[PDB]
């Protein structure tokens, strides 16, 4: 686009297109600095879902938390409204729908949606008026909140003049009913939006703890063993190096909310690149490549690798 | 008289001078001195200004 | 806190809300762009205090 | 150069200090969350150029993204016009040339480029 | 309240900054309402002086 | 504390900041010169009152 | 070194040796207060230094 | 005969009496470092004369 600053010379009167374009650039500052720790745009911090009135079937939101690669940041605790029910009547016989969290495309013609009375553009900032005054003593007048425009589209939502970020994918049980399912995450700021995740990792370091244990019992026990020139032994010696070289980083990373995965791939690549020559007759190309934009095919079968080398 | 400011003097001068300098008067820093409501807000492209001032719109107590 | 970010179209009176509440935002959307890659809060950059005035006790500051 | 920042009660009357002091702090800001494990005497992100000139003694850029390392953000495809043409009429030996994009320093007194006035140090200054 | 100058080379004006309300106060008190940082760390010396002791550090957004 | 004595050439403007730091070396250098004999916290030299105000309990110095 | 002392009236006009040599008088005279300093000459009153860089066969000063 | 500390503005006059007022201040400041071991009106260091002139009435001065 075109975004331009103003300058706020003296008797420069007023105008409301003033301040947009200034709020329209520290958002741009933010991607200026976020842009030197990222490959591909972002994705979910939290999103919580309420499964009971699935036998009546809908579908609502609880807390949601997300990103958007513009630079547009969701929250629905401090700043915006939750979005309105969804209806699945209509895809009532078929297994699955994957849904996505949609926001309209602003282009630099329009704007907001007036009231849904030309509503062949779908136009995000719809208004509300709340009354909170009270940093200085009193609450009483009434200025004019802005709210997204939020939906959900699941079926078709590939006709999308729209902004898509995956949530949830329904899959039908043996009853016929929808649940959700244990499964892939679409994008992550953080290993908190995902206890699958934090259920199988940590079963990870507990499993490469007990190995290394094993390991320890085996020549710790016998002086000679410490310095020997058996050919286990040295691969046993530089078996140690290989695990206690990256035990406890990887230790500091999981007993911890938040933080980029892309930091925590690079910790277990390491690992994984490490282990591959030691072992085997397999090729290096088992080692996944890292796909961001897709949801994450790579995580559970770098993790499948990694079971296996360790037994 | 009013206490008027700037007009800002263009060579600075005040590098202290070796080969050619004179004081005898003509001393100082780098900006000299010279002795000698209801009222709405926002709106669109030409009346929003009071001038300078802004005032009038948020006395809602007394 | 029920930060309210406001609009401004047209017709608007002034009222410090959006201000403040703009000023607040601000400083939320900054604080979240360092929360991703670090997950540590904020600290000490510079403490520095001042010596001479120890054995006659008080406690100057210099720089915080 | 100390930042300054306002409060607003109940009818405060509006003055141009109250928004530039608000829009520097937020500069500062966005600098001290990118210091935070980097370097910053920061650089340059893209930098295309025309080249057609050469024949003649000219040089035209054609887009500039760069970072100075005070944290000013300079992108010629948002906000900034192209910077005009280089000169090479007064150029001796041929591998001297080191091309430097300059940016006037700004001071706690001053202001914009008015034309209509001279002065042995410029600014940035109102265009459009 | 100071006079902030316009940075367009006009005159400068009185106008209303904010300063925050910090103070120091002690670990040994209560400090309910507050939200604290640690700071320094004082000792007593042979002669019945107060000194600084080299070997606390603070949390640390930098070296 | 910092001391920043200033250079002196032909080119410097005449900025304010030159000459409160030299003649604030001046003190520094004439303490290290008391402190070659002498180690004191400094005391007083002449303090003298005007006992005809006291009965309507006001105080007052006449010379410090 | 002919350290000479500069006058200041209603004429004079601004010069760096004005300021040059009116700086190294009262360097000068801090000598000429001292009758015991003078006695034994100038002296040391802190030097430390590092010893990790030994090994490596640097050296570097710390205070001086 | 007071002596007054000048006050360096920004933005003012300059006169010469802020120069002697500031130049007079060290003199008495190096008066006070001295007087406070020493109590006497000083004198002489290292007169030496001329003496070719004195079958005639005349003297000359060489080194005070």
């Amino acid at each position: 686009m075109k975004i331009y600053r103003p300058l706020w010379e003296d008797g420069a009167f007023l105008m409301p297109q003033q301040f947009q374009q200034q709020a329209a650039w520290d958002v741009h500052l933010a991607d200026s600095v976020a842009r030197m720790g990222l490959a591909h745009p972002w994705g979910v911090v939290a999103a919580e879902f309420d499964d009971s009135l699935l036998p009546l079937s809908r579908l609502n939101a609880t807390r949601l938390i997300v990103r958007f690669p513009d630079g547009t940041l969701i929250d629905t605790e401090r700043a915006d409204n939750l979005p309105p029910v969804c209806d699945l009547s209509t895809v009532s016989d078929r297994s699955l729908v994957d849904i996505v969290l949609a926001l309209p495309l602003l282009n630099a013609n329009g704007g907001n949606l007036d009231n849904g009375s030309e509503s062949e553009r779908p136009r995000r900032w719809k208004s509300e008026r709340v009354n909170v005054q009270e940093l200085a003593g009193h609450e009483q007048s009434e200025v004019a909140v802005l709210r997204h425009n939020l939906t959900l589209r699941m079926a078709h939502q590939e006709n999308a003049a729209w902004l898509t970020c995956p949530v949830t994918r329904l899959v039908r049980d043996a009853q016929g009913q929808w649940c959700r399912d244990p499964r892939f995450i679409p994008p992550l700021l953080t290993l908190s939006a995902s206890p699958s995740l934090m259920t199988e990792l940590l079963e990870l370091l507990h499993h490469l703890q007990a190995r290394r244990q094993r390991l320890m019992s085996m020549r710790r026990e016998n002086n000679a063993r410490l310095a020997d020139f058996a050919v286990a032994d040295v691969s046993l010696f530089w078996l140690l190096n290989a695990l206690n070289s990256a035990e406890p980083v990887l230790k500091e990373l999981l007993d911890m909310p938040y933080r980029h995965p892309e930091l925590l791939y690079r910790e277990l690549a390491r690992l994984a690149g490490s282990l591959l020559t030691f072992s085997l007759e397999h090729n290096v190309d088992a080692v996944p490549a890292y796909h961001h934009e897709t949801p994450e095919n790579v995580f559970p079968p770098l993790l499948s690798l990694l079971n296996r080398l360790l037994e | 008289h009013d206490r008027r400011r700037i007009p800002l003097k263009t060579p600075l001068t005040m590098r202290v001078h070796h080969p050619v300098s004179l004081k005898s008067r003509p001393v100082m820093g780098d900006h000299a001195t010279d002795v000698n409501s209801l009222l709405p807000d926002a709106r669109l492209s030409c009346r929003p200004a009071a001038g300078s001032p802004q005032l009038g719109r948020t006395a809602v107590m007394r």
